């Protein structure tokens, strides 16, 4: 680890903490306007992790939609949400949030059970730098049907959104 | 229950729960031991 | 061992999606659990296709699919919370118990 | 007596408790999607350890 | 392999008819609403025109192997546009009474159609995820499309979140499957990059499960139907009961033996007790739902767990009796929505109760309903009974008993809860009828969408009615939809 | 294995660019006025106190905008690896391209013609 893959484990662990601590500050926090920022600082702390495995192009993705878009839509959303709601601590809390907790451990128990026994096929050979000339290639090839059907479900995205968010006054 | 207490058939104490189910413990342990006789004393 | 990192960490954020998605009053939080979901399967995606399909990236294309399908189904989760707040004007998740048995 | 009690009981039986779980078996749909989530994820785990021994 | 943009023809048609709703409802308005219903209607009547083509050709595996044009797939795509046909033969009259538009909504309808429709043959994992997607956000959307309604707008909101938390977890279980195979994305590159159990392969494989059961609202993970039900427009609910489940059983029949066919015996044994807990809590709790919607969101359970019953069998006669319930169940289920849609169309009401002394205001209602639910009980003349009788001939053939038993008796079960609904509309005095009954409109086919109901209702009940004895087309028609299944 | 040429400079540049405005404002913070044993906490109002209660008003084209903005954006991340691989794609991806654009115009025509590209 001389300085190249030194610098990449360090940036790798620094933002799998950045993750990790922003997806904790998501969940647990109260003010949702901080998870609503952390959301943003987990989408680039994941596109720094896309950075290093050799994913440019989606890692501008995420920050451009993620980032971009989609947590300016969830901000737009809140602060058109934002009250000053009491939300009373209901008596049988312990049922929803220790369970939650206990199933959300067992997840993560026998998720990283079946990831350190799993003999993955590691490749030996280096990935290729031009991602984005694959993927454009790829999307008019064994990816043409899914890159058609997703303007279809834009379209209809786009048209229910519209609807169920408007108001009708006639 | 009370629709079978009327007329020729009026006991005291027929749909009461004990006398029901010394009766039926009575009817039905004699189909039981009918039963069971046919199959042990009978051949095919 | 680096791809394990990657699959463990992104196995933490699945599981630190699914303890929001059933534990957040609010219902945008629930939202903001389900975009940690699927950039936790999109970590599990780039992994795959960083250390064992480098050649041909076909998980570098099915997380932009993700991604852009996330988008639009985030978009649409957010109308529907906006339409449920125009009437009832809460977002809060235990006042949402009218559909019982 | 017997044939209106106790032979109409084990039908009448039959026939209630196969109504009083379904009475009682509605309960474990109780409108909140966060217990519902909370079920899918139990059965996903609770299927797997039983896929594996 | 090489693209064949020729067997997307029902999809494309469909897709154009989209296009068609839509801009003409930029184009006109609200008074586009008087003919693009009936283009919708062609257009489908057009995909599945073209589908017959189709069905004398070979697999013909389509795009870059990602799409299968053989007879199960083509049996599935007629399936789901039929079931979206008489989804918008039911909704022209109840969409445009709610105030709401009728262009948006068939254009998201469609979408869910093609979304179904492509789910019906898929190969590559994203294109599965896409497909799915489309189907799924669709049907949120068209759940929660009666926004003014704080039901409808709950159940799209749980909808959205169960529906969410399964597609990721689905990914979850997809992102595993491109892993495990080393880096393929093709269900049968999967099929033989991965050919043994291991620890990994049975997590994917009960992701995927958790993410397909969703669609078929198997027990543990039925508990968004009850709501869903309750809360959407009904010509939604009778989508989402028929063309959605027959999208996820699509999906399952074209996953689980083309993904995982090594751990057979795995995803047998969960969806048997799927099947077996399904069929149980969708028959015993319908028995105390006082609403035609929920009673019907807990009947459908129980059918996806008789439809299980042949699924998790895995003979050839097992396959072939789960799309002959499927098919039959298109005409059974679809009348009783549609016999519930002219019900709340004239009283605006859906307890079972209210249904009291129809048979002399509505006796066509009441014939319909009347056979559409007792074919769904299981009763002998109607196409409900031949169905179940083929679901337990095979499921008896390959030693399935106790499911076969636990078949027998929950719909012995069912014809209660069936019953009453029929006891309500036939056996009820006079002197007992209900408010809305008593205050029952004049019957009148005239208003604006009344004539399209009358006419899917008289054929949705000739079919559930008639296509009992006359089956043997329809086996026919089934049975060469199987030999495209692996295993067999 | 990184591959990725020219990354090794973006670490750095970002640190460096997050690293300014810190050293912006602690170069502002040690020179600066310690002061203000009154109260510096008041809200601007153009002059006064807070005049008519402290809410805005929910108007939903916050959302429209951003909706539609996730609709394109989402339309043009698609569309960037088509035309930067386009010399190496015939007709044919240019037909499918098209097919793409022109169900997005479709989109783009509903979100004109229904009134969510609006006032703000
Ligand atoms: C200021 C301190 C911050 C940067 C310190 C790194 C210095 C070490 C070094 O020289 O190489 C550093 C290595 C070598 O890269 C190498 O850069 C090479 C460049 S090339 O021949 O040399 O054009 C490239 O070929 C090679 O594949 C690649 O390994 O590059 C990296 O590790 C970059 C990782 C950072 C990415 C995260 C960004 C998002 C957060
Ligand atoms: C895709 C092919 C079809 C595109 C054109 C669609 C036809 C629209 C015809 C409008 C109906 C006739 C006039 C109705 C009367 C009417 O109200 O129309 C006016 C309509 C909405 O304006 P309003 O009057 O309702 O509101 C006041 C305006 O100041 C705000 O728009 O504006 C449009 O026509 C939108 C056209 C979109 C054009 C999109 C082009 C994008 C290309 C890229």
């Amino acid at each position: 680890m001389d300085l190249a893959t030194l610098t990449q484990t360090i940036t790798f662990f620094a933002l799998a903490a950045a993750v990790i601590i922003a997806a904790l500050g998501v969940v647990l926090l109260d003010n949702v306007v901080y998870s609503a920022f952390l959301l943003g600082g987990v989408f680039l702390s994941i596109a720094g992790l896309y950075i290093l495995m050799n994913a440019d192009f989606v890692s501008a993705a995420q920050i451009l939609i993620y980032v971009g878009a989609v947590n300016v839509l969830i901000l737009f959303a809140i602060m058109l949400v934002n009250k000053r709601e009491t939300y009373t601590p209901v008596p049988g809390r312990w049922l929803r949030q220790g369970g939650a907790a206990v199933v959300s451990l067992g997840v993560f128990a026998l998720l990283t059970k079946m990831i350190l026994q799993t003999p993955w096929q590691l490749s030996s050979v280096p990935p290729t730098p031009d991602s984005i000339t694959t993927i454009g290639q790829h999307f008019f090839s064994d990816f043409l049907l899914p890159f058609e059907l997703a303007s279809v479900l834009l379209l209809m995205a786009l048209i229910g959104a519209v609807v169920l968010a408007r108001r009708e006054l006639v | 229950a009370t629709d079978f207490n009327r007329g020729i058939m009026k006991f005291d104490g027929a749909d009461s729960p004990a006398m029901i189910a010394i009766s039926a413990v009575l009817i039905l342990g004699f189909i039981a031991a009918l039963i069971w006789w046919a199959l042990h004393t009978a051949y095919a | 061992m680096q791809l394990t990192y990657v699959l463990i960490l992104a196995a933490l954020l699945f599981c630190i999606g699914i303890y929001g998605l059933v534990t957040s009053r609010n219902a945008v939080r629930v939202l903001m659990s389900i975009e940690l979901l699927l950039n936790a399967v999109n970590l599990n995606l780039i992994g795959f296709a960083n250390y064992l399909d480098g050649q041909q990236i076909k998980g570098q294309v099915f997380a932009v699919f993700v991604i852009t399908v996330a988008a639009a189904e985030a978009a649409v989760g957010l109308a529907i919370i906006l339409a449920i707040y125009r009437n009832r004007d809460t977002v809060d998740m235990e006042k949402f118990n009218l559909l019982k048995w | 007596e017997v044939d209106y009690n106790v032979v109409d009981g084990v039908v009448n039986l039959t026939g209630f408790v196969t109504m009083v779980t379904g009475e009682g078996l509605k309960y474990l749909q109780n409108g909140r999607a966060q217990f519902y989530a909370l079920i899918v994820l139990l059965a996903v785990l609770g299927f797997v350890i039983f896929s594996v021994q | 392999g090489q693209l064949n943009a020729g067997t997307i023809l029902p999809e494309t048609i469909l897709i154009v008819t989209l296009l068609v709703v839509l801009l003409a409802d930029l184009i006109q308005g609200r008074q586009a609403d008087r003919w693009t219903p009936y283009f919708a209607i062609v257009g489908l009547g057009g995909a599945i025109a073209t589908m017959i083509p189709l069905w004398t050709q070979p697999a013909t595996i389509s795009f870059f192997g990602s799409f299968i044009s053989d007879h199960l797939s083509l049996f599935f795509r007629g399936l789901i546009a039929l079931s979206a046909l008489g989804t918008i033969l039911m909704s022209i009259r109840y969409v445009e009474q709610t105030g709401s538009s009728l262009g948006e909504f068939m254009t998201i309808l469609l979408t869910a159609t093609v979304g179904g429709m492509f789910i019906a043959g898929a190969q590559e994992l994203v294109f599965i995820f896409v497909a799915l997607e489309t189907l799924s956000i669709a049907s949120y959307l068209l759940t929660g499309y009666t926004k003014r309604d704080s039901r409808s707008n709950e159940a799209a909101l749980k909808y959205l979140l169960i529906g969410a938390a399964s597609s990721a977890i689905f990914l979850y279980g997809s992102s595993l499957l491109y892993g495990l195979s080393g880096g393929h994305t093709q269900l049968p590159a999967i099929a033989q990059a991965l050919s043994s159990e291991s620890l990994g392969l049975v997590v994917a494989l009960v992701f995927v499960i958790a993410g397909i059961s969703f669609k078929i609202s198997a027990v543990p993970f039925h508990q968004w139907t009850p709501d869903v039900y309750e809360g959407a427009p009904t010509p939604v609910v009778a989508f989402l009961s028929v063309g959605s489940k027959a999208a996820g059983f699509a999906l399952a029949i074209r996953f689980l033996t083309l993904a995982f066919p090594s751990v057979t015996d795995q995803w047998q044994l969960i969806f048997t007790v799927l099947a077996i807990l399904s069929m149980i809590l969708g028959n015993v709790v319908a028995l105390a739902q006082t609403s035609m919607k929920r009673m019907l969101a807990y009947s459908s359970i129980g059918q996806a767990g008789f439809v299980m019953i042949g699924f998790v069998v895995g003979t050839e006669a097992g396959y072939a009796s789960m799309l002959f319930y499927l098919l039959v169940y298109l005409f059974m289920n679809l009348g009783a929505f549609t016999c519930v849609i002219l019900f709340s169309l004239r009283t605006g009401t859906d307890q079972i109760s209210e249904y009291a002394g129809l048979y002399q205001k509505d006796p066509l209602l009441t014939l319909g309903l009347s056979l559409c639910l007792l074919s769904l009980g299981g009763i002998p003349p109607l196409a409900g009974f031949f169905g179940k009788i083929y679901l337990f001939w095979a499921g008896w053939q390959a030693g399935a008993y106790g499911l076969v038993l636990l078949g027998l008796l929950t719909s012995v079960i069912s014809i209660y809860y069936y019953i009453r609904v029929v006891k309500m509309m036939v056996v009820k005095e006079p002197q007992e009828m209900s408010e809305a009954v008593r205050n029952y409109p004049e019957v009148s086919w005239s208003s604006f969408g009344l004539r399209p109901l009358q006419v899917g209702l008289v054929m949705t009940v000739i079919a559930t009615s008639l296509a009992g004895i006359l089956a043997n087309p329809l086996f026919n028609l089934v049975n060469t939809a199987v030999w495209d299944v692996p295993q067999l | 294995v990184f591959v990725l040429s020219g990354y090794e400079y973006f670490l750095g540049f970002l640190i460096i660019c997050s690293l300014v405005p810190v050293l912006a404002l602690a170069a502002s913070a040690l020179l600066r006025p310690k002061s203000g044993r009154m109260i510096r906490l008041t809200t601007y109002e153009s002059g006064m106190e807070p005049i008519g209660g402290a809410w805005i008003q929910f108007n939903v084209r916050y959302y429209m905008f951003a909706l539609v903005f996730v609709i394109f954006d989402v339309e043009t991340v698609f569309l960037y690896p088509w035309a930067v691989a386009f010399h190496q794609l015939g007709l044919l991806a240019f037909i499918e391209a098209l097919i793409f654009i022109a169900i997005l115009v479709v989109a783009l025509v509903y979100a004109w013609r229904k009134r969510a590209l609006e006032w703000s």
